[PDB]
RNA sequence: ACAAUCUUCUCACAUGAGGUGUUGAACGAAAAUAUUUAGUUUGAAAUCGGUGAAAUUUUACC
């Protein structure tokens, strides 16, 4: 309805799920085209797109890079009991020094699943990580833990787990992860609508008017157009 | 031969005499990271060195000893007798 | 100079520093009151020769001009035997200043912090390529006769 | 000779300097504008071989064509911006009246007819600065500290000072690249103490 | 006499076309120098080919800077015999490489 | 003056030469500095240092 | 002088708007349309592959 005064969703999402099952998890990515450049340059920061149905599995291990000292955050993780999810916390200084080489950085990357970062540390994270991390489909996210409280960290971790991750770069079209094939069609449609609202709100400069084409597909599927701009 | 423990560590995580004691000591405490902790822990190192003594003695010229020690979590094969 | 650039990070604390530090703990105990392993460079002939045999040494640097050459003449063979990358650095007085002594017959790097673990690995491959890859065969020819 | 390392070090500095300029100019057109002083004091700590073209011109625009030169600047939006551009090369602060007094009275140098001329006679000051109501050395210091109408003319006449680092004790004459530990950036009134040591 | 051509590998980040020229010049005059770079963004490929007037001068460097630990990198340089030298290792040599801003020109277009 | 012959060192010996275990000295904080520290505290208490 | 300033946060008001930075090489995904773009392997590996600012040419991230 926001896009073109109509919402041809749900039925398209259900059909895509049936087609994927027939063509026998594969991620669900929505292809969006804009009439103008979304960004003037590459923006190496996450887009905290909160959705009802998360795309990050709950079994994924998380590493939360924090500002120094690491002991304060490490004590906080112990107090909050998030050690089941927060696998390892590394200070910013110890991140710069301990892991320097391309080989060491690669292992320190593959040793986890999701690498969350503090709000005050996400800026310098562009370096001290290298193209090994920032380009091999593992970008940090800006988890807000500046309050320094167990509840604040627990709330941020829950929100980060339940939110999608996107990183805009200077182009006209981009793909955003919407879910998995195993996810329910209704849940995927709700997530797709939520991302669309976020896309028009803080991504597309012209909102739904700036959005030219919208299509959905899997990693290897065909981008079936969900809706098109009538004007 | 140098990745026997790694396969068991991964499989156990996915599906979560002295040699049996050595496995439990590391599992409770938990490749270079594994080799670092043992070489930095006194009680754990004694168990690990004992574990290699039992396994090599239990099993002679066919096994790659250096890879066997890496399986337990030591940098180099210890000076075990037989 | 690259070898000694690293070595001069792991210089053992002087007898001046070893006291000024230990007084700080003493006053902390005397009023009201634990650490990490001290990282430095291993020196001394008996101590180092033991380390190679115990395979605790990552890199051995042998003073080139020890006066009774009996002391180090067996070292390159032993370090080759245990597979410890070694080099024969020029002059003992250079190795002496690293440890705050007049002279050192032999140094050895046994373990460095993770921060400099990459630098040591880079140096070790250089000593392999510049010292042992080169020469090697020339080490098996009778010197002199010029 | 020149080793292959120094060629690297120049490049690393040049890209390090160049990236700093982009972040300083773009997205950071904001200056904190040191307040409560119309007059600042700026000296050049060090320069980098194969200078960036931008800094090379700007330093000349501030008359700091050579190292260890000392120049007064009237505080304003424009001057502080150029100082912010060349910040990693200059130590700047707020001189006190006394510190400015000894600078002129011990290291003040004039530019009479365009040669390196010491401010040895008050007649020369009156001769070259009479029409701007500047007659004496004491007129110079009063004008400079007060930054009057003739402040621009006086600063044009003044030759930059040379605060070469002093080497007296035995430790200084031996430590390599000794510059009294001169950092780069804002130093508040520490520049006064540095001048007191230097003059 | 005989045109010596030299390869240098494992270039530390920085040892670029100008830095090599002002270094190898004191060894001897350098005529045509190219350093391989990325087609898209002009980023360094970290290996360059240089030419020397004589192979004897060309082999001079190959026995000094070979395995030259530089910034943690072991410089790899040795003489490449002329039988297999191609025509244009120096196509565009000594010329400031053109990196075109593909993204911005697309947005303007 | 024949060329040097290495009839023993041509191979690399994987095991450490000594079999004895690592005494707990090399894992616990130094006892020798403890004598020095406690003697240092005593002088401070008794007013010698 | 293998040393140097790649940011341990800002603005408006709990919220919003920002932060400009990524070693190379190889196998590979089809889509939105020369930019993004699944999954991968590696020693920071390697051996041809439009625009000015200065004295016609000089730029080595413009």
């Amino acid at each position: 309805e926001l896009l073109g005064s109509d919402a041809p969703l749900e039925k398209v999402c259900s059909a895509l799920l049936e087609y994927e099952s027939k063509r026998k998890i594969e991620p669900v990515w929505l292809q969006l085209a804009t009439l103008k450049f979304i960004g003037n340059n590459r923006k190496l920061i996450p887009y905290k797109i909160a959705i009802k149905n998360p795309v990050i599995p709950s079994s994924s291990e998380a590493c939360l890079i924090v500002k120094d000292p690491q002991r304060v955050y490490k004590d906080l993780v112990n107090e909050a009991g998030l050690s089941k999810v927060v696998t390892r916390v590394i200070g910013l200084s110890k991140l710069k020094a301990k892991w320097n080489s391309y080989e060491q950085k690669r292992q320190l990357r593959d040793q986890f699943d999701i690498f969350l970062a503090d709000d005050r540390v996400i800026p310098m994270l562009p370096r001290i990580l290298g193209k090994t991390f920032y380009q091999k489909s593992k970008v940090p996210v800006p988890v807000k833990i500046s309050k320094g409280t167990a509840e604040q960290l627990k709330r941020e971790v829950v929100s980060a787990y339940g939110a999608t991750y996107f990183n805009s770069a200077p182009c006209s079209s981009f793909m955003i992860k919407c879910g998995h094939v195993s996810n329910t069609s209704t849940e995927l449609a709700e997530n797709v609508e939520s991302i669309l609202q976020f896309v028009s709100k803080h991504i597309v400069p012209d909102g739904a008017k700036g959005i030219a084409s919208i299509h959905l597909k899997t990693s290897q599927s065909i981008a079936i157009p969900l809706w098109n701009n009538p004007n | 031969s140098d990745k026997r423990f790694l396969l068991l560590f991964s499989f156990l995580k996915r599906n979560l005499c002295a040699s049996v004691k050595y496995m439990a000591e590391l599992l409770n405490y938990i490749q270079s990271q594994l080799e670092k902790l043992v070489s930095k822990n006194y009680y754990l190192q004694q168990s690990a060195k004992d574990g290699y003594r039992s396994y090599l003695q239990a099993y002679i010229n066919k096994l790659d000893l250096a890879k066997v020690a890496k399986s337990f979590g030591f940098a180099h094969p210890p000076n075990v007798n037989i | 100079t690259q070898v000694f650039k690293l070595l001069n990070k792991y210089r053992p604390e002087t007898a001046a520093e070893k006291k000024q530090r230990l007084v700080a703990e003493a006053e902390a105990v005397a009023n009201g009151k634990v650490s990490k392993k001290p990282y430095n460079v291993k020196y001394g002939l008996n101590h180092v020769v033991a380390l190679i045999e115990a395979k605790k040494a990552k890199l051995v640097l042998i003073a080139s001009d020890v006066d009774p050459i009996e002391l180090v003449v067996f070292l390159p063979a032993l370090c080759k035997k245990m597979g410890v990358p070694y080099a024969i650095v020029k002059n003992k007085a250079r190795l002496g200043t690293v440890i705050h002594q007049k002279t050192a017959a032999v140094l050895a790097v046994t373990e460095v912090r993770e921060e400099d673990k990459n630098e040591l690995a880079s140096i070790v491959s250089a000593v392999d390529a510049n010292f042992s890859a080169k020469y090697d065969e020339s080490r098996r020819k009778w010197g002199g006769g010029i | 000779f020149k080793r292959a390392e120094t060629f690297i070090n120049n490049y690393r500095q040049r890209e390090r300097e160049r990236i700093r300029l982009n972040r300083s100019a773009k997205n950071k057109g904001d200056i904190f504008v040191p307040d409560e002083t119309k007059l600042l004091f700026v000296i050049r700590i060090a320069g980098v071989k194969n200078m960036p073209p931008k800094i090379r011109k700007v330093l000349r625009l501030l008359r700091l064509s050579r190292i260890n030169n000392a120049v007064f600047v009237r505080n304003n939006k424009a001057v502080a911006q150029m100082l912010r551009i060349v910040e990693p090369y200059v130590m700047y602060g707020i001189p006190n009246l006394h510190s400015v007094r000894e600078l002129i009275y011990k290291r003040g140098f004039g530019k009479i007819n365009g040669q390196r001329i010491a401010l040895s006679d008050n007649a020369l000051i009156e001769e070259a600065l009479g029409k701007y109501d500047v007659i004496s050395i004491e007129d110079i210091i009063h004008e400079i500290y007060n930054v009057g109408s003739h402040f621009k003319e006086v600063t044009k006449f003044l030759w930059p000072f040379t605060l070469t680092p002093v080497k007296h004790s035995l430790m200084e004459k031996k430590v390599k690249h000794f510059n009294e530990g001169r950092k780069a950036g804002y130093c508040g009134e520490e520049i006064n103490e540095l001048i007191k040591k230097q003059v | 006499k005989k045109k010596g051509v030299l390869y240098v590998g494992r270039l530390p980040h920085g040892f670029y076309e100008k830095q090599m020229r002002m270094y190898f010049s004191q060894f001897g005059p350098v005529l045509r120098l190219r350093m391989s770079r990325n087609r898209k963004t002009g980023s360094s490929k970290h290996y360059a080919f240089i030419e020397f007037e004589s192979l004897d001068v060309a082999n001079v460097v190959a026995e000094t800077m070979h395995n030259y630990l530089l910034y943690g990198k072991l410089l790899q340089c040795k003489v490449i015999p002329e039988d297999q030298v191609h025509e244009n290792m120096f196509k565009g040599a000594d010329v400031p490489f053109k990196r075109i801003p593909h993204a911005t020109i697309a947005r303007l277009q | 003056y024949p060329d040097y012959d290495d009839f023993f060192t041509n191979t690399v010996r994987e095991t450490p030469l000594s079999s004895a275990p690592e005494p707990k000295r090399r894992f616990a904080p130094s006892k020798h500095e403890q004598k020095r520290i406690l003697q240092l505290a005593y002088a401070i208490r008794k007013g010698r240092i």
